[PDB]
């Protein structure tokens, strides 16, 4: 029963790097990683979280995570077309055409 | 107890293989089965090391269950691995310690008699191998070496990397016997899905129209975690659909939901088959007279051959004739016809940038994965582009022949059989280099070289016809004609391309340009 709670994670791939080598004494961001996979998933079955991560370049992510059972369903976001363009733009520019700043030219 | 071969496990709900189970047994009934005393008398050792390797997603940990629960021994505990691999050593002293403490114990306590501790690793590659790896794969070692004498010790490991593995690990009385786990198997993966949609059944939700059969046809390499999820998408396009319409009362899975989340969401990991019929094969073949049916003829008469004889396990064939005359097509036909259980092509078209060692490298992976099936064929298109040739110079890679001058002649395992098809358009540099020896058999491929010829296939294609038929026919008889098959297509194309009326200009003029002489 209850609710869901959903964390967001930006900058997701800045704590979670490859747990190859690191080349670095202590293990603090092998730790941090290892504890979050515990903590996604374990033992213990957690039914109502839900975790958003965001990244600029999915290169630099574990594969532990991207593996089914931890974070499934990737989508990419691309670039408009040709009508979100236009809505964009028409976002963008609303203000303006509200208090009549915008001449008929354009 | 004294035995226990019982072998409902295929059928219990893990598909798996059946041709483990009798070594595995064998070897566990000869280590313990007889009676410890006279063991003992005869100083023989117990056996202790199992490893289960192969990629991921297989079902390895339900096979490591599966044999410690039919094995009469205690429950198992089990680390991801790397987790005990601090940072720090000294807790890879103290918690490496702790686990075989546990089974030591129960040893003393209990003295020689006692059950065996199954103690399941993962991910062993990861350790072994910055002078950590040194003195952790030594305490490792430790305990099982015979300085810790422990008797009772089920050490069954996983692993995905066999070449960054210490060999002492495997060295005699370490490991010893090995396995992996292939593919999901074409029956296997019938079997699951039959599990987990009779498992759906329970409650009669599934529609009738639903069939496992082609389901289990269509998807190809799908592990059985990708079928859990291509069920589990099916279940949610299935409640999306419904939501977006008593439907809860009338609440069905339909086929179209199936194809639609195979075709949207799943991925799949290794599906080809319906990719090379229909690339190389594009329109089909046409029969234009009777030299179609002499080379078709002669493929089966050899197709039969290598099925079914003894003393000639290897066959091969060469199929040659001027270019533009579709051989690549008549070929994989020839490979199609036949209902062998492997079949591959090896074009040059996915080695674009290779450098000779590459390719090498390729040609020998795909026949030694073909030496595997029972019986198979294979098929090898332009020869001469695979040793890049160039008629100034001359110029080509030496290594590439040497490849397949060795690989044309190189009997396979006891009791197989292998069948090879090879296509070429330059038979004379092929004599030159001494590799035409090789092949047993040469098959011609002719081109059109008469007008009733041309006129029957263009009439089967279609297209002209009725006056145009006629002048087409008035004009071209009496003469000669030499073109490729495949060059008429594209002339008829470009023919078309004109106004309505003037087509038949464009196309006599088009081919009574080009064709030159034989
Ligand atoms: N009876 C036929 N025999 C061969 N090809 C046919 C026939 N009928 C139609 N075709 C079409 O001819 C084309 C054959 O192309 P293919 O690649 O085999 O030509 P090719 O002359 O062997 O090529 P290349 O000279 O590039 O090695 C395909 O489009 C095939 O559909
Ligand atoms: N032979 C099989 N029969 C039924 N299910 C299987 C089989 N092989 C794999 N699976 C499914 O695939 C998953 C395998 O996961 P697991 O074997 O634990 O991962 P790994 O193979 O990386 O150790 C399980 O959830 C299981 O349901
Ligand atoms: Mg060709």
């Amino acid at each position: 029963n209850s609710g869901l709670h959903i964390i967001i994670f930006d900058e997701i791939d800045a704590i979670c790097k490859q747990r190859g080598s690191m080349a670095g004494s202590t293990g603090v961001h092998d730790t941090v990683v290892n504890q979050l996979l515990s903590k996604i998933d374990g033992v213990e079955q957690l039914n109502n979280i839900l975790v958003i991560g965001m990244t600029n370049r999915p290169d630099l992510i574990d594969e532990a995570l991207l593996r089914p059972g931890r974070l499934e369903v990737k989508m990419e976001i691309g670039l408009p077309d040709e009508k979100g363009r236009l809505q964009i733009l028409h976002i963008h520019t609303a203000r303006m055409r509200g208090h009549q700043l915008l001449s008929a030219d354009v | 107890s004294i035995i226990n071969p019982d072998w409902n496990f295929e059928k219990m709900g893990i598909g798996g293989l059946d041709k483990e189970f009798s070594d595995i047994f064998r070897r566990a009934f000869a280590s313990r089965v007889f009676p410890p005393e006279i063991v003992e008398q005869m100083g023989c050792k117990h056996v202790k090391g199992i490893l289960l390797y192969g990629p991921p997603g297989c079902g390895k940990t339900l096979l490591a269950r599966q044999i410690g629960k039919m094995l009469n021994a205690r429950e198992p505990k089990v680390v991801n691995g790397p987790e005990i691999l601090n940072k720090y050593v000294g807790e890879s002293e103290a918690n490496i310690r702790k686990l075989f403490a546990d089974a030591e114990e129960e040893q003393r306590r209990l003295g020689a008699n006692s059950g065996l501790h199954i103690i399941i690793f993962d991910e062993i590659d990861a350790i072994c191998k910055t002078g950590v790896h040194d003195t952790v794969v030594n305490q490792l070692l430790s305990k099982i070496d015979g300085v810790e004498q422990l008797n009772n010790i089920l050490v069954i490991g996983m692993t995905n990397r066999p070449d960054l593995i210490d060999e002492a690990l495997l060295r005699p009385g370490r490991l010893e016997v090995k396995m992996e786990i292939g593919l999901p198997d074409e029956k296997g993966r019938l079997q699951i899905l039959h599990i987990h949609t009779a498992r759906m059944r329970g409650h009669q939700l599934l529609s009738a129209d639903v069939d496992i059969k082609e389901l289990a046809v269509e998807t190809k390499n799908f592990s059985g975690a990708e079928l859990e999820g291509l069920v589990r998408a099916a279940q949610s396009t299935a409640m999306n659909r419904h939501i977006k319409a008593e439907k809860a009362e009338s609440l069905q899975v339909t086929r179209g939901d199936f194809l639609a989340s195979l075709e949207n969401d799943i991925k799949p990991a290794f599906g080809t088959n319906q990719e090379d019929y229909a690339s190389y094969i594009m329109n089909g073949i046409i029969k234009w007279g009777d030299p179609v049916t002499r080379v078709l003829d002669d493929g089966e008469l050899l197709v039969q051959q290598t099925k079914n004889s003894d003393r000639t396990p290897l066959v091969s064939v060469l199929l040659e004739g001027p270019p533009h005359s579709g051989k690549t097509a008549l070929a994989a036909k020839i490979a199609e016809e036949s209902n062998f259980p492997f079949i591959k092509i090896c074009s040059p078209d996915k080695m674009i940038g290779f450098s000779e060692t590459a390719k090498c490298q390729a040609m020998k992976k795909i026949f030694d994965d073909a030496y595997k099936s029972q019986l198979s064929c294979v098929v090898v298109d332009d020869i001469e582009r695979l040793l890049d040739y160039v008629p100034i110079g001359p110029r080509f890679s030496n290594l590439v022949l040497q490849a397949l001058l060795v690989l044309l002649k190189k009997a396979p395992p006891q009791g197989r059989k292998l069948l090879i098809i090879g296509t070429t358009s330059r038979k004379d540099v092929l004599q030159e280099m001494e590799m035409l020896n090789a092949f047993s058999t040469t098959i011609h491929v002719p081109n059109i070289a008469t007008g009733e010829q041309l006129l029957e296939a263009l009439e089967l294609l279609g297209n002209f016809k009725d006056k145009e038929r006629t002048t087409i026919a008035q004009q071209v008889k009496g003469k000669k004609v030499w073109i490729g098959i495949k060059k008429l297509l594209m002339l008829i194309e470009m023919s078309l391309q004109m106004d309505p009326e003037y087509r038949v200009r464009k196309f006599l003029a088009l081919l009574r340009e080009e064709g030159a002489s034989p």
